RNA sequence: GAAAUUGUUGAAAGGGAAGGGCAUUUGAUCAGACA
RNA sequence: GGAAUACUGCCAGCUGGGACUGAGGACUGCGACGUAAGUCAAGGAUGCUGGCAUAAUGGUUAUAUGCCGCCCGUCUUGAAACACGGACCAAGGAGUCUAACGUCUAUGCGAGUGUUUGGGUGUAAAACCCAUACGCGUAAUGAAAGUGAACGUAGGUUGGGGCCUCGCAAGAGGUGCACAAUCGACCGAUCCUGAUGUCUUCGGAUGGAUUUGAGUAAGAGCAUAGCUGUUGGGACCCGAAAG
RNA sequence: AAAUAUGUAAGAAGUCCUUGUUACUUAAUUGAACGUGGACAUUUGAAUGAAGAGCUUUUAGUGGGCCAUUUUUGGUAAGC
RNA sequence: GCCCUGAAAAUGGAUGGCGCUCAAGCGUGUUACCUAUACUCUACCGUCAGGGUUGAUAUGAUGCCCUGACGAGUAGGCAGG
């Protein structure tokens, strides 16, 4: 023999996990996040795009729309923590939205359903947007920090 | 102290136990009230420099 | 064996476990019993009081043998009878038939008295006895028979 | 840091196994720790210790020193235990019945014991017979009768046997040992 | 074999009894505490009223914190430091005040900080860094049965019984206080307030009897 | 295996000390002491404002 | 057919030595583990 | 007159942001919330989603950059020293063996112990066997001639593990090895006493004493082996001027 | 005549009572010493602490020391 | 009190350097802040200590398991390798 065989071997039995105690309790979003609120997108494909908060989905994400025909952003998920929640609010009280959930975004060009869904939500919002003037343009435009801007001081 | 202890031990036994006869050290003193009947605080100040010589 | 030896362990340490100040030099005390009366007297009185000087008579051409005289105490005595033979005698302890024991034949010269033998007659042949040894024997009802 | 107040990492200073390498001993010890651990009988942990004892702290018990012990008041039916060898003593003439349990009986010791209608018992049989050492009498031999302790404590006025080879006069019995040769001890 | 729920009960219920006992006992001390506290407050007023002066009893309990490191300490203080179980920096113990410990404290002023500790701070001492000496071993308090286990001999069968026997300096304070391993706290959080530690409190440094000001510290370090 | 602070961890607060439930329930931490009038002898204030 | 030490080739660094420690950039090189 | 506020302190009042950590691996505990079923933040991290599946992470290495880093060895109170040795590399290169020992340990046998001078025998320097002695031990003490260890359950007293007895337990008593303290008895030396007796100077019982011994008082030894220590040896290695 | 420093004591090996032993000692069963028998338990006799206490054997290195605050001698002084 | 005079040495040179003048100087107060191999909490290694566990029908009993406290080091000792 090259080497002399241990006198004791480990069990190759794997133990079972201790019965962990970590209840998945619901996430209460910051008070500043309320459906109909305009959001600044801090990251991502649509970084800096300004956008409407719609529904808090069951996987913690936020549902938003652009609306698409204003700034090109479709109904979409967005993570609540990459998001500056402004102070400007449009009523979302005529926007069904309850259709929309996690399964709706099952990864698994673009489903005619989506293309449809998109138009139905955006029409409601535009109806609204178009009330306050210049909101539509506001939403059209990207956000950027200028020289002099100090995030820890600007009101949004 | 022994002679004394044996005493107030039998003095206590023949009574109804209740002794306590180890020496304890100086305890801090208790609350108390000081009167002013006949006694208002006289106020002192420090005194200037002098010599006498 | 070398392998269990503390020098093996000192390898790599500069001074072999012998000090850097005080070193391991050849013979600081002197050699042998040098200075027994000087730099080594403290160790000699204590541990070896009595070491220096003379006491007693010189004896030229002494021959141990002259003074050959192993002692045996009554303490044993009964040992010199072989065991099986022994109880034959322990019981039926008596005059008229009591064991003879040649202590010289056993290879002893004197019989001393370290204490108590059963109440049983023995005939004890020896060269010498202590006054007591002999007394004790007679109290069992034995005698001592002087020999050479 | 800590103003320590006691040497850090000190070993208890007591044996924990025998130093010996004898299976049988290692077995006896195996038995007795089990007994010592699960019986709360104090007799067992005493034994468990002694089984670790070095040969020095194990002086022989003589068979006569045994007969004496049984002459104790109310002790003659107890069974003596000896965690060492037991040896024979030509000097006792009457030896009692009893039941001696030990590590070793010399030929003569076991002889004499048995001739008197006794019984030599190994410490493991002692166990099965007396798990709490019921009715046992533990004897120890004379530790200090060793020849070595003769020389321990050597110094002036302590009277304690020189470490000396040849003896007789001419051998450390002059200056320092008598009043007429300088001084005495 | 029963026991299933059977002797699960004879325990569990019997466990309820003890919380019962503890509950009422704690409610009691709370009364004791307020009404003691309040009794002084009204004693001081009642005296001023009467044209006089209420001098509070001198304090029976102090709390000592070793403030100085481990080295270059002269023998007599260093022995005493040990005797009060303060053998490492920032650890700390309670000391019942008599002449015969007062003189101890006296001897080790340049190396410790101490004062009179509030109920608030003895409580948050015991609750958070309270450990028992149990076959040495330094076991965390954290369940009341750990205490009753050992301090129960003396009455005292909860963490709050402990605290109580400590702050009131009870008849069994030696046993109660020794049961607690010397507290091991951190450095004061927002610093010592002084620029140089090893002076008397009075001289603008940190050692000595700083009285009711011990609490403000002991907290920051706890 | 892992010491839990009461003080923080509300659960073990209640493991130790059951009184904590009523303590908090009855505020107590903010006990409103009974208001009394007793005002100090002139001697007191006189010598307070003496020099 | 080791080492000191040498020639060539290749790569790299070098404002009064060089080598070292913790750390990371950069280049070169590589084990594993994945299904 | 009646409030406010500051300051100090308290709350088992509520609540936001940020950072490090996630040891453990069925259950078992102490609890908490529920009318309950049940739930839980209560004896240590889980859930959900994505990206790569490879030099992406990681290791190694070279370089750069921030901070930091004097030459080791040595004697010394104190060396990086304007104290010594050392240009470089390889290979040699220093506590050994023996005689006799102390303590300790392991093992054999035990009042004994040691086969190995020798003999017998042999598969031959082995292994196996063994008569007689010898050695050390089982007796001390005196310079020596010499004498030579129980008043007693081999003594009293005090602590003493363990065992025994009583008690539910606590305790209480009984016995107590080793070991420790103390007072004694025994043997020799020393001094004293000096019976019965006697080759009239032998004999030395007996009872004593701030004396004394490496002693007795129900043996512990002998032998092999090991680490460390001792002494003599070239004696850890290298070194005189000399004779 | 201090301050600092320093001896001893703070109980079970304790305090009492009852009356043995001797050749010591007293005028004296007087005393001294050692006992027998009996009475009182952990608030059994201050504090604090105690990762325990006691004891034994053996052996290394070391036996050039130097520094600080305070006390302090010689020296004008000194990194004396 | 601060400042100035008193106030003289040898290579060029030292509040550590730059430099600072309602200081970046002297006295004194009050806050905040920086950062040790120290303190607090946690993981892991090792040492020492206390517990537990011979019960097969599986693998180390010098083992396995729980728990606590401790860790500087020449000369020197011992241990495990
Ligand atoms: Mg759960
Ligand atoms: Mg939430
Ligand atoms: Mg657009
Ligand atoms: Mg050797
Ligand atoms: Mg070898
Ligand atoms: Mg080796
Ligand atoms: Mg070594
Ligand atoms: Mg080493
Ligand atoms: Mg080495
Ligand atoms: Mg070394
Ligand atoms: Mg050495
Ligand atoms: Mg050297
Ligand atoms: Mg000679
Ligand atoms: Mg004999
Ligand atoms: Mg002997
Ligand atoms: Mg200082
Ligand atoms: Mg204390
Ligand atoms: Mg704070
Ligand atoms: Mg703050
Ligand atoms: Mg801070
Ligand atoms: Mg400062
Ligand atoms: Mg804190
Ligand atoms: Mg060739
Ligand atoms: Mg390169
Ligand atoms: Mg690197
Ligand atoms: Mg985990
Ligand atoms: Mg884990
Ligand atoms: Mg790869
Ligand atoms: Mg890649
Ligand atoms: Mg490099
Ligand atoms: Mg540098
Ligand atoms: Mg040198
Ligand atoms: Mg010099
Ligand atoms: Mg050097
Ligand atoms: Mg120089
Ligand atoms: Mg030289
Ligand atoms: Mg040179
Ligand atoms: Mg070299
Ligand atoms: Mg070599
Ligand atoms: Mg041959
Ligand atoms: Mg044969
Ligand atoms: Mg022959
Ligand atoms: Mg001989
Ligand atoms: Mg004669
Ligand atoms: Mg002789
Ligand atoms: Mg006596
Ligand atoms: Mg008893
Ligand atoms: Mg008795
Ligand atoms: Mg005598
Ligand atoms: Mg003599
Ligand atoms: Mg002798
Ligand atoms: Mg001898
Ligand atoms: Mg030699
Ligand atoms: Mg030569
Ligand atoms: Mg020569
Ligand atoms: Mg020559
Ligand atoms: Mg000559
Ligand atoms: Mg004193
Ligand atoms: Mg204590
Ligand atoms: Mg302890
Ligand atoms: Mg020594
Ligand atoms: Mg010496
Ligand atoms: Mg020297
Ligand atoms: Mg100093
Ligand atoms: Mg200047
Ligand atoms: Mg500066
Ligand atoms: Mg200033
Ligand atoms: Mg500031
Ligand atoms: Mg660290
Ligand atoms: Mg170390
Ligand atoms: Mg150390």
């Amino acid at each position: 023999s090259a080497q002399k065989a241990p006198k004791w071997y480990p069990s190759e039995d794997v133990a079972a996990l201790k019965k962990t105690r970590k209840a998945a309790r619901p996430q209460k979003l910051r008070a500043s996040l309320v459906p109909g609120t305009v959001l600044i997108l801090l990251a991502g494909r649509f970084r800096g795009k300004r956008v409407v908060y719609l529904k808090h989905l069951e996987d913690n994400t936020l549902l938003i729309s652009g609306p698409f025909k204003v700034n090109g952003v479709p109904l979409r998920r967005v993570n609540a923590r990459y998001v500056i929640a402004t102070s400007t609010k449009v009523s979302v009280e005529g926007v069904n939205v309850e259709k929309f959930n996690v399964e709706y975004f099952a990864k698994e060009e673009i489903k005619a359903e989506r293309v449809e869904d998109q138009k139905v939500v955006d029409k409601a919002l535009i109806a609204e947007i178009k009330k306050t003037p210049l909101l539509k343009q506001y939403l059209s435009a990207s956000f950027s920090l200028k020289n002099g801007d100090k995030p820890h001081m600007l009101k949004f | 102290r022994v002679k004394a202890n044996a005493a107030k031990r039998a003095e206590a036994k023949a009574q109804g136990v209740a002794v306590q006869l180890k020496r304890q050290p100086a305890q801090p003193r208790e609350s108390r009230i000081v009167s002013t009947e006949g006694n208002v605080p006289q106020t002192l100040a420090p005194v200037p420099y002098e010599t006498f010589i | 064996p070398s392998r269990f030896t503390k020098t093996r362990k000192h390898r790599g340490h500069v001074s072999a476990g012998k000090g850097r100040i005080g070193k391991h030099r050849k013979h600081p005390g002197g050699r042998g019993m040098a200075g027994g009366q000087h730099h080594h007297r403290i160790n000699m009185d204590k541990y070896h009081p009595g070491y220096f000087g003379k006491v007693g008579m010189r004896y030229f051409h002494k021959q141990q043998a002259h003074f050959w005289k192993p002692v045996l105490n009554l303490d044993k005595l009964w040992t010199l009878i072989p065991e099986d033979k022994r109880d034959q005698y322990l019981k039926s302890a008596s005059k008229e038939t009591a064991p003879v024991i040649d202590t010289l034949a056993a290879g002893y010269g004197k019989i001393l008295g370290k204490g108590r033998i059963p109440n049983v007659p023995v005939i004890v042949k020896a060269r010498f006895v202590s006054k007591l040894a002999e007394e004790k024997i007679r109290a069992a009802g034995g005698v001592v028979e002087l020999i050479a | 840091g800590i103003d320590h107040t006691s040497k850090q990492h000190k070993r208890s200073g007591h044996r924990t196994a025998p130093k010996s390498d004898n299976v049988y001993l290692k077995l006896l010890v195996k038995l007795y720790t089990f007994l010592a651990r699960r019986t709360d009988a104090p007799f067992n942990k005493v034994v468990l210790k002694a089984l670790f004892l070095s040969k020095i702290n194990r002086p022989p018990v003589s068979v006569s020193r045994i007969a004496r012990a049984l002459k104790q008041e109310g002790a003659a039916n107890k069974t003596v235990v000896v965690v060492g060898t037991v040896t024979d003593d030509a000097r006792i003439f009457e030896f009692p019945k009893t039941t001696v349990a030990a590590l070793r009986f010399t030929a003569g010791a076991r002889a004499k014991i048995v001739k008197a209608g006794g019984e030599c018992i190994t410490l493991d049989q002692l166990a099965v017979r007396a798990p709490k050492g019921q009715n046992t009498l533990i004897l120890r031999g004379p530790r200090n009768s060793r020849e070595a302790v003769r020389h321990f404590g050597m110094g002036p006025h302590k009277g304690k046997a020189p470490r000396i080879l040849s003896t007789g006069r001419k051998f450390e019995r002059a200056r320092g040992r008598r009043r007429s040769k300088g001084f005495k001890v | 074999a029963e026991q299933v729920a059977a002797e699960r009960a004879a325990r569990k219920a019997a466990n309820k009894e003890k919380r019962a006992i503890i509950l009422e006992r704690n409610a009691a001390y709370q009364k004791e505490y307020e009404t003691a506290e309040r009794n002084i407050i009204q004693a001081k007023r009642d005296a001023k009223a009467a044209g006089s002066y209420y001098v509070e009893a001198q304090h029976k309990l102090v709390f000592v914190v070793r403030i100085k490191g481990i080295n270059k300490i002269p023998p007599k203080p260093r022995k005493v430091l040990q005797l009060l179980r303060l053998t490492r920096i920032n650890s700390g113990t309670f000391v019942k005040v008599t002449k015969a410990t007062l003189e101890l404290l006296k001897l080790i002023e340049p190396y410790v900080a101490y004062g009179y500790p509030s109920y608030s701070t003895i409580r948050q001492l015991v609750y958070k860094r309270g450990f028992g000496k149990i076959n040495k071993q330094r076991v965390p308090l954290s369940d009341n049965a750990i205490i009753e286990a050992n301090l129960g001999k003396y009455g005292i069968l909860s963490i709050d019984d402990l605290i109580h026997e400590i702050i009131t300096v009870g008849p069994h304070f030696k046993q109660a206080n020794n049961f607690l391993w010397p507290f091991k706290l951190s450095n004061p959080s927002g610093g010592w307030g002084v620029p140089r530690k090893f002076k008397h409190f009075i001289q603008g440094g940190s050692f000595g009897n700083r009285e009711e000001f011990i609490n403000k510290l002991v907290k920051s370090m706890n | 295996v892992l010491k839990k602070n009461p003080l923080k961890n509300k659960q073990v607060l209640l493991r130790l000390n059951p009184y904590a439930k009523v303590f908090a329930a009855e505020k107590l931490g903010s006990k409103k002491a009974e208001k009394t009038g007793t005002k100090p002898a002139a001697v007191f204030t006189e010598t307070l404002k003496h020099d």
